[PDB]
């Protein structure tokens, strides 16, 4: 599928969007074998511990 | 920490610039902090220089912040060298008290005094091991000792400045240490279209350490006929 | 010294859990993780039982804990027993550096079943009378559990203000409680009216109970 | 063990000074804040003042700042509160109080409590009128009766039923401040309807501040 | 603590204490998970995210 | 329930801007963003027009928008239409203990002519007299905008408690109201004075008009 | 589309109880917190109660606590208003509301209204009273003339004027509740000054509560 991170990065929604391998603009150039998504609600404080 | 500056670092307690070590630190607000502020503690607002790592200073003398001198207890440009801390209970987090211990580090040149709760193993001789003796780990082969170590000595070593002897914590006896032994393998053959037949050179190796098997002065030798 | 909003009582049967709620503001509870909770018995003086919004000092239950949200903290009591019969003050530090205590709350344990009360009503003696005054005395007399209600009727009308009441401590032998309400007048505005009563509401009544009289049969 | 003890507490005219004394042991008073906190009679408590360890530093409620002052000696290990312009609202039991490691800021421990009262009515002593038993004060075959005690100053008084020889059935209330300034209580028993008339039954009462004593017979009334 | 991408369902009762522990049990032995108290009015840093 | 302060009416011409204003405690508009805003049309149940502070939800027009600043909240609506002739509540949490609305602001949009109430009084009916009492009736008919105002007088002395008023819905042809004011006693009440009288205040009126009459003509 | 809908509203006595019920559709209702707020005619809101999704925890206004209790049942999709101990001051329209996805905090849905009507009076006809055209009626040549319908309950009547034949400048109000606990109201009409006692003038009055009806004729007054 086409992953277009463009539509994650340009929203207001997000407080936190931190990238470790990569820089986030180059997101809709790259190619990936496999993406997981993982996904679960914790305590504001706890945010810098992911 | 090391290698930080400002007014703690450079004029209470420095760490030298390769501590080793650990820095344990936790709020301390309930027995610190008073009604009113708690003038018990108090740092070091000015020195003449920073100090060295370790360094403590006791100096209470007036401190002079002006070209012009100082020759008494008070004035415009120059003060009494130690602040306190106003530690009040309302103060904000950041503003409270912290105690700190350094717990600071030296390790062996003399055999160590502190070591951690492991326990000792029984002693094992003429076999390859590994070993700790005091922090000092390795691997080889135990041998007894005929070095005359002088009763302070506690390890020894060879031209290469590395160590070929030791001294048992618990039996003050001196034990000799070889490496457990090495070399290249070579393999021998005729070549693939003349045979599959190989023979085996472990070079500088004796042959107790490893069908036919031949003692040469290159190795021991394995499956060629003599 | 504006003080913490706190629940004037509470109640429960022994070995429920139950919950008092303290309130305040940012310059206080909402400021400092410094709420503590103070238990009181009658008659003698406060003692910690929460510190710091949770921490319990040494030799006290861990039946006691405690919580804060906002600018709202609370003490919880796990296991409910006749020892938590009490008043409770919430307090805080405050950011003008003073302290501040909530306005108490009793813990109202119920350790006994509903008892009605025996109701009396007396007239002023003719010796209080002939002083000039007039004091009318309703006797509530070994009810459970303590909290009860009186209402005084002069001609019929409610009356207000020229009125008092008071409780007996709880009775050793039974638990029960006693109150006295005493209405007060002089003799002049005691001769005005003509019949006298106290209307008792109280849980063990299926309805309020009235005790009256007419000055002209007394 | 700690002790908090305390002295000072009494009876006083509005517009006047009294001072209240806290000793202290079993802990180092001198490293610790103390604090003075009130209790008016079947109310919450109010924080009255505070002094640092060293005493450099005091704080106040606004309810006595600019009268009260508090001070300590740290040789003698003693808290003050020096109390002046005395008001009516200043009536309370007042309890000094202390920190500790648990945090300097904490009511740690805490004092008996001394009753101050401050009133402008003079010493005076009780009227006892008679509760007279009635069909009004009877039901079940179960009579009541009692006595009223009136316009005394200050408190106590203490009372008894036929020289202390009844005590079942008896109740005696906390006394009521009325708006006069003068206390006022209730006492009564219940009794066997049969046993009126029969049986005499009295009250017996005392006010030690103003040396008075009184014995009441109680007589049924025809209400 | 876990290996980098371990998920653990487990609710069996943890151990602090030197005691066994059972069903639901025991000195110093509790359910291993906790609830958060996500309230309205509770400040940021303690609100869902 | 601690009450958000609110304007009791505002007023403005199609087209206008305006802004309705909510001040309440630190604890309840101070502190927290989730400062709602409602509007309802006489007799029906209320609409959501703002959630948390300044948030509109769906189907909600953009005329409407909100915001905060210390311990008070505002709501502003854009571009008047007669649709937006309604009350409008502000609300907010003190705390998860209690929610809190404001008092409520009416909104007039101003789409006719100020009109003057004709003003009539009735004195006492003799039938109702006859049965112990006496109605004085204060008539103010087809005004605009609706807050007119009666004063009752007995020899010239403003009563209070004694009165009470009715206004009616607005009229469904000339959009204008009427209101219904009325004085109430007993005979004797109409025995112990000799003159009575309303006087009415309204934006229509240049200065107070005073209907009244005396015992003896009635 | 989402739905509350609500009943148990109606005319009930003082220390009496009454349960209110609201049922909820188009949503998952036991997502949410449910609410009730109530409104006395002509009044503001006042919020009463709450109650947590799970409905293990409820929260009241300090005007109702301990008097009602609020309760839901999250397979019916009920939510209940039990009020005990009502009074004359809880009449009111009460409304259920409920929580949603734009925050569970908010009151983003509600119901239709019920109202309750706590009142010691019983069921009553009007009495019907003239009110008399006069010099302090009548203004600009145009004459104020009516009828007071006076101490009845409960709502409504209904009033008309000439057996409807009159129909101009005629106004019924809304009624008013007395300090009595009865309802009030007043119809009047406006007529040229001219047409005083050569045009008689009657209301015509019913109450279908008691079954009652009034023809009343309005005569001039000498004031």
């Amino acid at each position: 599928c086409v992953a277009d991170y463009s539509v994650l990065y340009n929203s207001a929604s997000f407080s936190t969007f931190k990238c470790y391998g990569v820089s986030p603009t180059k997101l809709n150039d790259l190619c990936f074998t496999n993406v997981y998504a993982d996904s679960f609600v914790i305590r504001g404080d706890e945010v810098r511990q992911i | 920490a090391p290698g930080q500056t400002g007014k703690i670092a450079d004029y209470n307690y420095k760490l030298p610039d390769d501590f080793t070590g650990c820095v344990i630190a936790w709020n301390s607000n309930n027995l610190d902090s008073k009604v009113g502020g708690n003038y018990n503690y108090r740092y070091r607002l000015f020195r003449k220089s920073n100090l060295k790592p370790f360094e403590r200073d006791i100096s209470t003398e007036i401190y002079q912040a002006g070209s012009k001198p100082c020759n008494g207890v008070e004035g415009f440009n120059c003060y009494f060298p130690l602040q306190s801390y106003g530690f009040q209970p309302t103060n904000g987090v950041g503003y409270q008290p912290y105690r700190v211990v350094v717990l600071s580090f030296e390790l062996l040149h003399a055999p160590a005094t502190v070591c951690g709760p492991k326990k000792s193993t029984n002693l094992v001789k003429n076999k390859c091991v590994n070993f700790n003796f005091n922090g000092l780990t390795g691997t080889g082969v135990l041998t007894e000792s005929n070095k005359k170590f002088l009763p302070f000595q506690q390890f020894g070593r060879d031209i290469a400045d590395t160590t070929d002897a030791v001294r048992d914590p618990q039996t003050l006896e001196i034990l000799d240490i070889t490496p457990c032994s090495f070399g290249g393998v070579s393999v021998i053959t005729p070549g693939t279209n003349t045979s599959n037949q190989v023979a085996v050179l472990y070079q500088g190796v004796n042959c107790t350490e490893v069908s036919n098997v031949f003692q040469t002065r290159a190795g021991c030798l394995i499956g060629a006929e003599h | 010294q504006s003080a913490l909003t706190q629940p004037a009582s509470v109640s429960g049967s022994p070995g429920q859990s139950i919950t008092i709620s303290c309130t305040g503001t940012s310059s206080d509870v909402g400021g400092y993780n410094y709420v503590s909770w103070y238990q009181q018995h009658p008659g003698k003086a406060p003692k910690l039982m929460i510190y710091d919004v949770s921490k319990r000092p040494s030799g006290v239950s861990n039946r006691f804990s405690g919580s804060k949200s906002g600018n709202t903290a609370s003490l919880t009591i796990s296991g409910l027993q006749s020892e938590d019969e009490a008043d409770y003050y919430c307090n805080s530090l405050t950011s003008i550096s003073t302290w501040v205590f909530g306005g108490g709350t009793k813990l109202t344990v119920l350790g006994r079943t509903v008892a009605a009360p025996s109701v009396f009503i007396f007239p002023p003696s003719d010796e209080q009378l002939k002083s000039g005054t007039a004091s009318v005395v309703c006797l509530l007399n070994n009810f459970y559990p303590r909290e009860a209600k009186v209402q005084w009727k002069v001609d019929n009308a409610l009356q207000s203000g020229n009125s008092q009441e008071s409780v007996t401590e709880q009775d050793s032998k039974d638990s029960t409680y006693s109150l006295s309400s005493t209405l007060t007048l002089s003799k002049a505005d005691y001769e005005k009216h003509k019949v006298y009563a106290c209307e008792v509401t109280h849980q063990g009544l299926s309805s309020p109970v009235t005790k009256s009289f007419n000055r002209g049969e007394c | 063990q700690v002790q908090l003890v305390e002295s000072g507490g009494g009876v006083v005219q509005p517009g006047r000074s009294l001072r209240l004394s806290c000793a202290a042991s079993g802990f180092t008073f001198s490293n610790y804040a103390m604090y003075w906190v009130r209790q008016a009679p079947g109310k919450g408590l109010e924080w009255v003042a505070v002094i640092s360890y060293d005493g450099s530093n005091k704080y106040y409620a606004d309810s006595v700042k600019g009268r009260f002052t508090i001070s300590r000696d740290n040789s003698k290990n003693t808290l003050y509160l020096q109390m002046n312009s005395l008001r009516t609202e200043d009536t309370a039991v007042y309890y000094c109080a202390s920190g500790s490691d648990y945090g300097d800021y904490l009511l740690v421990y805490w004092g008996q409590g001394t009753l101050v009262t401050v009133s402008s009515a003079s010493t005076k002593g009780p009227s006892v009128f008679p509760l007279a038993p009635s069909s009004k004060s009877t039901s079940g075959g179960t009579a009541a009766l009692g006595c009223l005690v009136k316009d005394y100053f200050p408190e106590p008084v203490t009372v008894s039923w036929n020289s202390g020889a009844l005590t079942s059935g008896v109740h005696t209330f906390p006394a009521v401040l009325q708006s006069s300034g003068l206390y006022s209580l209730s006492s009564v028993v219940t009794v066997p309807s049969s046993s009126l008339g029969t049986q005499t039954y009295i009250c017996n009462v005392n006010h030690k501040p103003s040396n008075t004593k009184v014995d009441k017979k109680v007589e049924p009334k025809s209400c």
